[PDB]
């Protein structure tokens, strides 16, 4: 009956809280200071959390789902239902954990030793990472390409292989299709009358948006396909593709290793105000300070009074031993915290929001019943917060503060520099994101067979990316396992959306805050009304589908591209003249090796 | 640590009346079903705890609370604030109240 749900739902969002705030609690105090009893401490009161909620979850197996009439109380059993694991036989459920962690370890301990020195044996992050970072060595960077995912993708291959096979009779007998069909399950939303939303409907998104941005990303590769060849010649044919070793990283996800080379005016001083703030002896206080004083000049509250002391924003002074990661801890009980390592430079003045937005973001919807207490959609999160670290890179808030000479001259040279800083970002991403996952589904639904999963993955990464390979791959490498995400089980299109919630909650407060310069001068501060309309949506967190949470600042039901396209609009005037002998277009046959 | 000794009552059939107490523990039942005097399925202990740590945001820290409502009933004579009284002269016309 509906009547003895809502009631025991008052029960469990009271004994869930305070078994919940302890068990972040000790992952607070060992994350600040690491000892051997900490790690025991935290691991029975992690222990306590998971036993408590498989003990809760069997629970709402007795009530039946589609009985219930309000929408809220719906949502809240629905998530809390999911078995997720406990359907499959125990000796089975262990072989997944006996692969899971095994899948996890062979990702960290991938070794790299040289055959002129196999003694000399670098890890990923020391060293290697420095190899594809700075090096610009040609014959250096196939070596270190070649054989990480051999030494280390190869292994995973029997390991990935079966763990397809026993992901999808679980989530089969969930009744869906695959795995794939799970991770689109935080984007479903079913009968609300107009604000619908079904799964399959999001590869149809996805595949609309990304062939409109087709002729930008075909004109940045045409750009630096027009630069590489000095940096490298007699490598890379100006028609084919780019070889799959020197893209900035390992896999080149991020492009912004490429700015140097790449730079529009090489004489031109970007700004980097550091030698500013040491001129006024700028502590650690300094920039918090005038963080929390943007968010109140934007018309959104100041902080709780128990963020500064319960917050570690320095690295200690004594030798402690601390993960140091910029995170915010959101324990619970109005108790949020923020653990960082401050270095004043401008670099960590722009990571000082991004980070204190999420806290905002947290303070927003803290009025909710606990099962809905993130972000509307799993792209939301670090969406509302890069948007604040935006606002921070023009130039003129810098000089309305004090930090800038009052008569600094916005040239146009170092707004082509500045936008294609952020270009070999934002832009370098997206047919990264979109090309891998979908790649993932189609190995989830089963549409490739295991003997040509590589088969079909180095096809798709020419077409799309235009990046060709160093080397020929056989069925025995697993070139998709060695990244970080993927071999860790973490849900990829997370962050292809998450670009394009920025810029549409971006323009349309640059329209309530009348700009009338170009999308990358317009400025929220000092605005109240920018402010409202953001508020509007952020308390609402998950009790509203999103939506109707994206329409109520923007007024559409879908992600918008259009917005995106608005930003690039100075470079793209730009960069069309810098195509006027080159030739946009890949050809996708070439390869570095077949000559 | 949690400092676990403060309760509050969370479930009831009906709601109170005005100025009402009601100090019992009796075991409530949500659903159809009893419980022969156990817990169980919609069948819950009528006390919960209120858990306090000193790192709680303000809204989830003890407030110390004193309510207070006055009453007239029939009473002659009672209590009430207090009556200043100003400085007594002598030997001056003046307006006086003893
Ligand atoms: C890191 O934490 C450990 C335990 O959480 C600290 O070790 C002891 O903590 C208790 C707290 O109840 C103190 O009373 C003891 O004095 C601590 N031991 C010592 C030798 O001081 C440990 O001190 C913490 N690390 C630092 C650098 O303070
Ligand atoms: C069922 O939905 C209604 C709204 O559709 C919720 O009603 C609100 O309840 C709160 C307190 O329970 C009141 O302060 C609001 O004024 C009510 N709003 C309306 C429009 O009536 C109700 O809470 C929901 N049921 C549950 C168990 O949450
Ligand atoms: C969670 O797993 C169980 C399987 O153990 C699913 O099915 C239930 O199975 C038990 C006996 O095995 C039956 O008594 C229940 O009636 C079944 N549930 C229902 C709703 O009929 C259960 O459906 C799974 N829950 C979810 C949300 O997938
Ligand atoms: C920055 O703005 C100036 C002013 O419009 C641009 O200078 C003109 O550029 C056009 C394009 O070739 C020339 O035909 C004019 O002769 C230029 N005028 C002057 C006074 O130099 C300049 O090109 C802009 N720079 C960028 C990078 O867009
Ligand atoms: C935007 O906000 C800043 C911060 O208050 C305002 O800056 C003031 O600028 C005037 C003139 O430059 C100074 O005399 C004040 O001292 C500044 N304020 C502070 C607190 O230092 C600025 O006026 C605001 N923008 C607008 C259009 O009002
Ligand atoms: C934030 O703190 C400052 C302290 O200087 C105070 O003056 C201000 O009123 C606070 N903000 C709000 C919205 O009350």
């Amino acid at each position: 009956i509906e009547e003895q749900a809502k009631t025991f739902l008052d029960k469990f969002n009271h004994e869930a809280e305070d078994l919940f705030y302890q068990s972040s609690l000790a992952s607070w105090n060992y994350n600040t200071n690491i000892t051997e009893e900490n790690v025991q401490n935290m691991n029975n009161a992690g222990d306590k959390w998971s036993a408590f909620l498989k003990e809760q979850s069997t629970l709402a197996q007795m009530y039946p789902l589609q009985e219930i009439q309000n929408l809220t109380v719906k949502l809240q059993l629905q998530a809390l239902q999911q078995n997720g694991s406990s359907v499959l036989s125990e000796d089975k459920s262990k072989r997944l954990n006996t692969i899971l962690n095994t899948m996890s370890t062979i990702y960290s301990t991938g070794k790299v030793c040289n055959p002129d020195n196999p003694q000399e044996c670098l890890l990923l992050e020391p060293g290697l990472n420095e190899i594809m970072a700075n090096s610009l060595d040609y014959n250096e960077r196939l070596w270190a390409w070649e054989s990480w995912r051999s030494e280390v993708g190869k292994q995973l291959r029997p390991l990935y292989e079966e763990y397809v096979v026993l992901k999808n009779e679980m989530a089969r007998a969930n009744h869906y299709e695959d795995y794939g069909d799970y991770w689109r399950g935080d984007y479903e939303v079913n009968g609300v009358d107009g604000y619908d939303y079904s799964r399959g409907q999001l590869i149809e998104d996805v595949e609309h948006t990304f062939e409109e941005i087709k002729p930008l990303y075909e004109h940045l590769h045409a750009y630096v396909r027009a630069k590489l060849m000095n940096a490298y010649p007699s490598y890379i044919s100006p028609i084919g593709c780019l070889p799959a070793h020197l893209l900035g990283d390992m896999w080149g996800r991020f492009w912004t290793n490429l700015y140097s080379l790449t730079v529009p005016f090489g004489q031109k001083p970007n700004i980097d105000v550091t030698d500013a703030m040491v001129d006024q002896a700028w502590d650690a206080q300094r920039i918090f300070k005038e963080a929390e004083k943007f968010f109140v000049s934007v018309g959104l509250p100041n902080m709780t009074q128990g963020f500064w002391e319960n917050s570690m924003l320095t690295d200690p002074g004594n030798v402690q031993k601390a993960v140091c990661h910029p995170t915010a801890w959101d324990l619970g009980k109005g108790d949020f915290r923020i653990l960082m390592c401050t270095k004043v430079t401008m670099d960590d003045f722009l990571t000082a929001h991004h980070e204190m937005g999420h806290i905002q973001y947290d303070m927003a919807y803290a009025a909710q019943p606990f099962l809905l207490r993130n972000g509307a959609n799993e792209g939301f999160h670090e969406a509302v917060g890069e948007i604040m670290s935006l606002s921070a890179a023009t130039p003129k808030h810098l000089k309305s503060i004090g930090l800038l000479s009052p008569d600094f001259q916005e040239d146009n040279e170092t707004e082509i520099n500045f936008l294609l800083k952020q270009a070999l970002t934002i832009v370098g991403t997206l047919p990264f994101t979109y090309m891998l996952e979908k790649w993932r589904w189609m190995v989830f639904k089963g549409e490739i067979p295991k003997d040509q999963w590589m088969k079909k993955w180095w096809e798709m990464k020419r077409e799309i990316v235009g990046v060709v390979e160093p080397v020929p791959h056989d069925e025995t490498y697993c070139d998709p396992a060695s990244l970080f995400h993927v071999s860790n089980d973490y849900s990829f299109i997370r962050y292809y959306t998450r670009t394009l919630y920025q810029f549409q909650f971006q323009e349309a407060l640059c329209q309530a805050a009348k700009h009338e310069g170009p999308l990358h001068k317009c400025d929220i501060s000092n605005s109240t009304e920018a402010g409202q309309k953001l508020f509007n949506m952020l308390r609402l967190g998950k009790s509203e589908p999103w939506t109707l949470a994206l329409e109520n600042v923007v007024g559409a039901k879908n992600m918008n591209v259009r917005p995106l396209l608005n930003y690039f609009e100075p470079l793209f005037t730009w960069l069309k003249d810098q195509n006027k002998n080159s030739f946009v277009g890949w050809s996708t046959d070439w390869s570095p090796y077949a000559d | 640590g949690g400092n676990y000794n403060y309760l509050y009552r969370l479930f009831r059939k009906s709601n109170l009346k005005p100025f009402e107490r009601d100090i019992s523990t009796e075991i409530y039942q949500a659903g159809s079903t009893p419980c022969n005097g156990v817990e169980g399925f919609n069948c819950y202990f009528p006390l919960q705890s209120y858990g306090f740590q000193p790192t709680n945001g303000v809204g989830y820290q003890p407030y110390r609370v004193v309510v207070l409502s006055f009453e007239l009933l029939h009473a002659p004579a009672t209590v009430c604030g207090p009556k200043k009284s100003t400085n007594l002269v002598k030997n001056k016309c003046v307006n006086f109240n003893f």
